[PDB]
């Protein structure tokens, strides 16, 4: 399990988080490729119950 | 038919009768049920309540 560890250390009791939002900027963004995957399927209206339409 | 005894019979004389049953009919029997087009993608379900009404 050890090899999928991405950080050194594990979250303690009090522990101050920190919000990095202090204002309304827009965004720019970067990936690196094939991060966002899109999924696709058909809608099968060929069907023989669907007869009344073209 | 009816039947008398006797030799008189004077203007004794019976009418014909016959007697009538009407058949009828009944209100059709239905099974209706319907699938949105996303259900379709496989046929094995739609295919077998086609047999389960039969």
């Amino acid at each position: 399990q050890r090899a999928y560890a991405n950080v050194n250390t594990s979250l303690a009791d009090a522990m101050a988080v920190n919000i990095l939002n202090v204002k309304d900027a827009r965004t720019n963004v970067f990936w690196a490729d094939d991060a966002i995957r899109i999924v696709s399927q058909p809608i099968p209206a060929n069907h023989e119950l669907f007869a009344g339409m073209k | 038919s009816p039947t008398q005894e006797g030799w008189d019979l004077t203007d004794k004389a019976t009418g014909l009768l016959e007697l009538n049953v009407a058949v009828n009919m009944g209100e059709p029997d239905n099974d209706f049920f319907q699938l949105r087009a996303d259900d379709l993608r496989d046929e094995t379900a739609y295919r077998r309540r086609i047999q389960s009404a039969a």
